RNA sequence: AAGGGCCAUCGCUCAACGGAUAAAAGCUACCCCGGGGAUAACAGGCUUAUCUCCCCCAAGAGUCCACAUCGACGGGGAGGU
RNA sequence: CUGGGGCGGUCGCCUCCUAAAAGGUAACGGAGGCGCCCAAAGGUUCCCUCAGAAUGGUUGGAAAUCAUUCGCAGAGUGUAAA
RNA sequence: GGGGCCUUAGCUCAGGGGAGAGCGCCUGCUUUGCACGCAGGAGGCAGCGGUUCGAUCCCGCUAGGCUCCACCA
C-alpha cells in the first residue's frame, strides 16, 4: 500500500484523463511489460494486488519496476450526508493513468512467464491491457 | 555507635584545636550535611556537620568533599548570623547525643554579638538549630517540626529554643543497687540507667562474663579518653566505637583519629548501601525470572506426559502397510504379528480401507512427532534461559558495580529492562605475571575475543557455571596454572567450595556460540579449591 | 482561601483529610470564633488551635498554594502555646 | 454674550464590520392569521454511494487436487425491495 | 446565510488557486493571513552584495567567529501569500 | 457524529529562553528518643507535522478521556 510520505495539499481537484501519456509509453528498464489502453484512476491496494501477484507466480523471477506511484488523494465525505459543509476528508490514493502508459516491466525471466504474471495482473486491474516487449 | 561518649570524647579533642576558629566559609554540600570551612591554631579546617538520620555525625575531614553550586537556605541563613564567627566554647549537653558551639561574631554595624549553635543528634530525628544566646530564641533550623506530633519541644524560628526532655537516666555499683540483676538481657536496661549508650556498647560490655567493674573502667577510659578509634567488621556490618571490639571474632583496623575513623567509614557507606539496594532490587527480579522459567518447563514437563503416542501408531502403519493385502475394508481388527515375535490387535475404522487406517496412523505419528518437537524447542529455550539467570545469579553475587553497571545494559539489550573500553580487572599471579577476569560476561567475552590469540589458554570452570580469566598469551608454569585454578574456584556457582574442578583449554578451541554459551574443547581438567585474597 | 488547604500547604497538618477531621471536631478555632475547613482565611488572621490539650495561637502571613517544604513555614508564625 | 458655522482633531470590535434604536433574552404541545410545494416528514421520480444478487482472475483451504464445495488481496456488472 | 429548519460554522479586509492565457466571475470550494509595526525598519547622499558547501585551523563541539576558492541568488526583502 | 475542556514524574500541580515543586505505595536501611526519617522502585510535555535560533508554552492534523448536544414531523 504505497504513499507518499508528505504532500503539500492534502486536498485536491480530480481532473481529467484525456488523451494519450506523456512518457513511460514502452519498456526500456526491463524486456517485457504491460501498457495499458483506456485511462483511469489505480489505486495503491490495485497494484500491491498485482504486484504480489506476479511475484507469486515468478516465486524469485528477476526484476519487477512498476512504473507508477499514486501521487493523487482522492476524498470521500462520510456517510449518509447532505452535501456540502466543505470538501469530503481524504479516503486514499490513486495513480493517475493515460493509453499508451507502461505499468508493470518485467526482466530476469522468460516471455511465457512473463506473460502469464501480466495476465494475471490485468485481471486485477480494472482497465484493457496489451502485453508489450523492448524494441 | 554515636554515644554520647563518642560525643564527650568528639567536644573535648575538637576543642582542643579549635578555641575561637575564625569562620572563614560556609556551605551545604548535600541536604543534611553542612561544611565550614574555619581558621583556627592558625590553619585552615574543614568541619562536617551532619543530621542524615542514620549518618547522623559531626567530622573534621581532609576530604572536603564538593562545595555546592546552590546556596540553599540554611547555608545563606548560617552566612548571615555566623560567617566570619569566632568559636568561644564548645560543650556536650550534659552527654547526651548533643552539642552546642558558643560562638561570636559582629553583626551588620560592627557590634560584636553571640549566638549558640545547636545539633541534637537523636538517630531518625536528629536536627540542627541555631539560638540566641540571652533570649533562647530560635533563629534558624534544619528540620522544622510543627507540634502535630504533640511533642514537648519545637523548632521554628522566633521561638524561645527547647531541649527535649532528658530521660531519668544517670549519665555516666548504682545499677546493682537500683536494678536487680536477676531481670537479665541487662544490655537493654543499661539503657534504661545510663545516657550515652548505644546496645553494641551494652552487649560487649555485658559480655565480659555482676559486673560493675567493665562499667566503672570503661567510663574512667573514656573519662580519660583512654579510648582507641577502630573499625571493628564482624563478616561484615562494619560498626565502630571508641573503644575496640570486646568479644566478637570481627576484624578491627585501628586509627590515630576518630575524625580519620568517621572519614573511612562514611566515605563510602554513603553510596554503597546504595549500590547494594540497587543490586538486591535487581537480583530480586533475574531470580523472579529465572524461577519462572524454572516453573513454566514445569509445566511443559508435567503436560508432555500425556500425548506421547508416536511410536504405537508408528509401529501400527508399519505392520499395515506390511499386511495390506490380507485385509478387508469393513473390519474392525487385526491379529497382526511384529516383525520377539508378538501378536498385536490392532483397531480400525470399519468403514475406512486399510490404506487410509494406516495413513491415519502414519498422519497421528507426524503430529505427535511436531507437537513434541515443538514443546522440546519451547524445553531448549527456557533451559538456556535458566541457565544464563543461574550463571548472572553467580556473576551478580561475586560481582563488583563496574560490571554490575554493565550486566545493567546487558539485560536492557535483552530488553528484560529499560534504561567505552574498559573490560578487564586483573591481580598478581604466580611467575609474576598478571590474571585478568571479568565478572560481567560481556566483559569475559571482550577479553577472551578481543583481548588474547587462538594459541592462549583459558582458564575457566570445568563445571556448570563460573567466570572466565586468563592471563595475556597465558602459557606461564604449572605455578600458574595452578593459580589461575584458584581465581577460578573463588568466582564459581560454590564459592569456598573445595572440590571444584577447573578446566583450562587453548583459546583456538573456544566456541563463541543466548550470550556466554561458550563451548570448549581442547581442554584438560584438574580438581582444585577456593582460595583468599592472595590469589590476586 | 481555605482553612484544611492552608494547613496542609503550611504543613501544619500532613493530610487535608486530617485537617477536615479536627476542623469537624471543632478543636480549633479562628479570632476566638468556632470554625470549619471551609472556613475563609487571610493575612493578619488570629488562629487558635488544639492538639489534645496543647492548645496554640499562631498569626498567618502570607498564603499560596505551591509552598516547598522549608518555604512552608515562612507563610505564617507562631504566637502562643497553653494546655 | 450664550450658542452656532468653517478649519484641524478626539471619542464605536456599531465584529451581524454600508452600521435599523443610546437602550433589549426565551417557551408555546393551549395557539392564531397570511403564504408556499419558491422549502422539510410519507409515497412517487433521477441517481444507486449504501443494500441485495450475479460474475471475472485465482492464490490458497480442500490429505494429494484451484474450480465437489469454499474463495483471500483485487476487479466488473444487474436490480431498484 | 443555510442543498428544509434548528444546533454547529461564518458575517468586514488582504494574498493565491479554482479563473477556462485581458479584466471580471460563484459555492457551508481549497490554503493562509489583518484589526499592526519602525522616530528608525522613513527621506537623501555615499558605500557593497547574500545563503550554503569543501579545506585549514584552541575553547570550537555537526553547527559560532575565522581566512580560504566554489559560488544569479538556494539568502534577504518588519509581517501571510503572490 | 458535532462543539468545548483536558491528556507533563507512580499521583496532583506549575512553568515561548531549556520541565521542576509537593505527595504517596512496595522494598531496603535505620535507630535510646514523644508517630519527627533516608535511598531505590523512577522521576518524564498523548502522538504527527509546521513557524522560530527555540516550542510544553504559537499554529495545524489525528488519537484517548470528561462534560454538553445529537430536535420537528
Amino acid at each position: 500500500m504505497l504513499l507518499p510520505k508528505r504532500v503539500k495539499y492534502r486536498r485536491e481537484h480530480r481532473g481529467k484523463m484525456r488523451g494519450r501519456a506523456k512518457g513511460g509509453t514502452e519498456v526500456h528498464f526491463g524486456e517485457f511489460g504491460i501498457q495499458a489502453l483506456e485511462a483511469s484512476w489505480i489505486t495503491n491496494r490495485q497494484i500491491e494486488a498485482a504486484r504480489i501477484a506476479m511475484t507469486r507466480y515468478m516465486k524469485r523471477g528477476g526484476k519487477v519496476w512498476i512504473k507508477i506511484f499514486p501521487s493523487k488523494p482522492y476524498t470521500a465525505k462520510p456517510l449518509e450526508v447532505r452535501m456540502g459543509s466543505g470538501k469530503g476528508a481524504p479516503e486514499g490514493w490513486v495513480a493517475v493513468v493515460k493509453p499508451g502508459k507502461v505499468l508493470f516491466e518485467i526482466s530476469g525471466v522468460s516471455e511465457e512467464v512473463a506473460r502469464e504474471a501480466l495476465r494475471l495482473a490485468s485481471h486485477k486491474l480494472p482497465i484493457k491491457t496489451k502485453f508489450v516487449k523492448r524494441e | 555507635s554515636f554515644d554520647g561518649m563518642f560525643t564527650y570524647g568528639m567536644t573535648h579533642e575538637l576543642n582542643e584545636k579549635i578555641m575561637g576558629g575564625r569562620i572563614t566559609k560556609i556551605h551545604q554540600p548535600y541536604k543534611h550535611d553542612v561544611i565550614f570551612h574555619i581558621r583556627a591554631k592558625g590553619k585552615n579546617q574543614k568541619l562536617l556537620l551532619s543530621a542524615h538520620p542514620s549518618y547522623s555525625r559531626v567530622h573534621i575531614t581532609a576530604q572536603a568533599y564538593e562545595n555546592p553550586s546552590e546556596p540553599p537556605m540554611f547555608c545563606m541563613l548560617l552566612r548571615k548570623h555566623i560567617e566570619g564567627g569566632f568559636i568561644e566554647k564548645i560543650e556536650q549537653a550534659g552527654l547526651d547525643r548533643i552539642m552546642i558551639f558558643h560562638i561570636k561574631s559582629r553583626n551588620e554595624i560592627g557590634d560584636e554579638t553571640v549566638r549558640k549553635l545547636y545539633v541534637e543528634i537523636m538517630g531518625r530525628h536528629s536536627n540542627i538549630i541555631l539560638t540566641d544566646a540571652a533570649e533562647n530564641v530560635i533563629i534558624d533550623g534544619l528540620k522544622h517540626l510543627s507540634p502535630s506530633m504533640n511533642s514537648y519541644r519545637t523548632v521554628l524560628p522566633g521561638q524561645d529554643y527547647k531541649l527535649p526532655p532528658a530521660q531519668d537516666k544517670i549519665s555516666p555499683d548504682d545499677i546493682l543497687r537500683h536494678l536487680s540483676f536477676q531481670e537479665g538481657r541487662l544490655d537493654k536496661q543499661i539503657v534504661d540507667h545510663f545516657s550515652g549508650v548505644s546496645p553494641l556498647f551494652a552487649k560487649e560490655a555485658v559480655h565480659r562474663a555482676t559486673l560493675p567493674k567493665a562499667l566503672l573502667a570503661l567510663f574512667a577510659e573514656v573519662k580519660e579518653h583512654r579510648f582507641i578509634p577502630n573499625i571493628t567488621t564482624v563478616n561484615g556490618k562494619e560498626y565502630f566505637y571508641l573503644l575496640e571490639l570486646t568479644h566478637l571474632k570481627g576484624e578491627a583496623r585501628r586509627f590515630d583519629s576518630l575524625s580519620e575513623l568517621l572519614d573511612r567509614f562514611y566515605f563510602g557507606k554513603a553510596e554503597r548501601d546504595r549500590v547494594k539496594q540497587q543490586a538486591q532490587d535487581l537480583e530480586r527480579f533475574v531470580v523472579n525470572e529465572r524461577k519462572k522459567n524454572a516453573n513454566k518447563i514445569k509445566k511443559l514437563e508435567k503436560t508432555l506426559e500425556y500425548s506421547e503416542n508416536a511410536k504405537e501408531f508408528q509401529l501400527y502403519g508399519e505392520l499395515l502397510t506390511a499386511n495390506l493385502y490380507m485385509l478387508k475394508k469393513g473390519d474392525k481388527q487385526a491379529e497382526v504379528i511384529n516383525y520377539e515375535s508378538p501378536t498385536i490387535t490392532i483397531p480400525l475404522n470399519p468403514n475406512k480401507t486399510p490404506s487410509e487406517n494406516a495413513q491415519a496412523y502414519f498422519t497421528k505419528y507426524q503430529k505427535a512427532k511436531n507437537s513434541v518437537a515443538v514443546v522440546e524447542e519451547q524445553i531448549r529455550l527456557a533451559q538456556e534461559e535458566i541457565e544464563y539467570f543461574d550463571q548472572l545469579i553467580q556473576q551478580l553475587s561475586s560481582a563488583s558495580p563496574r560490571d554490575i553497571s554493565e550486566i545493567r545494559e546487558e539485560l536492557v539489550e535483552g530488553k528484560y529492562l529499560r534504561p567505552h573500553n574498559p573490560v578487564l580487572e586483573t591481580y598478581e599471579s604466580t611467575s609474576g605475571l598478571t590474571i585478568l577476569v571479568g565478572k560481567n560476561n560481556r566483559q569475559n567475552e571482550y577479553l577472551t575475543t578481543r583481548v588474547a590469540a587462538r594459541d592462549d589458554i583459558w582458564l575457566h570452570t570445568k563445571d556448570i557455571p563460573g567466570s572466565h580469566v586468563v592471563i595475556r598469551s597465558s602459557e606461564p608454569d604449572e605455578q600458574t596454572i595452578m593459580e589461575a585454578a584458584t581465581i577460578a574456584a573463588y568466582f564459581s556457582k560454590a564459592k569456598d567450595s573445595s572440590s571444584v574442578p577447573v578446566d583450562y583449554t587453548k583459546i583456538r578451541h573456544v566456541k563463541k556460540p543466548k550470550p556466554g554459551f561458550v563451548t570448549y574443547d581442547s581442554q584438560h581438567t584438574v580438581f582444585v579449591t577456593p582460595d583468599a585474597d592472595t590469589v590476586i | 482561601m481555605r482553612l484544611d488547604k492552608f494547613l496542609k500547604v503550611s504543613r501544619l497538618i500532613k493530610r487535608r483529610t486530617l485537617a477536615k477531621e479536627v476542623a469537624d471536631q471543632g478543636r480549633i478555632s479562628i479570632n476566638g470564633n468556632q470554625a470549619k475547613a471551609s472556613s475563609d482565611v487571610k493575612p493578619g488572621d488570629e488562629l487558635t488551635v488544639r492538639f489534645g490539650q496543647k492548645l496554640v495561637t499562631v498569626q498567618v502571613n502570607e498564603l499560596k498554594d505551591t509552598t516547598k517544604k522549608e518555604e512552608a513555614a515562612n507563610m505564617y508564625t507562631i504566637l502562643k502555646e497553653e494546655k
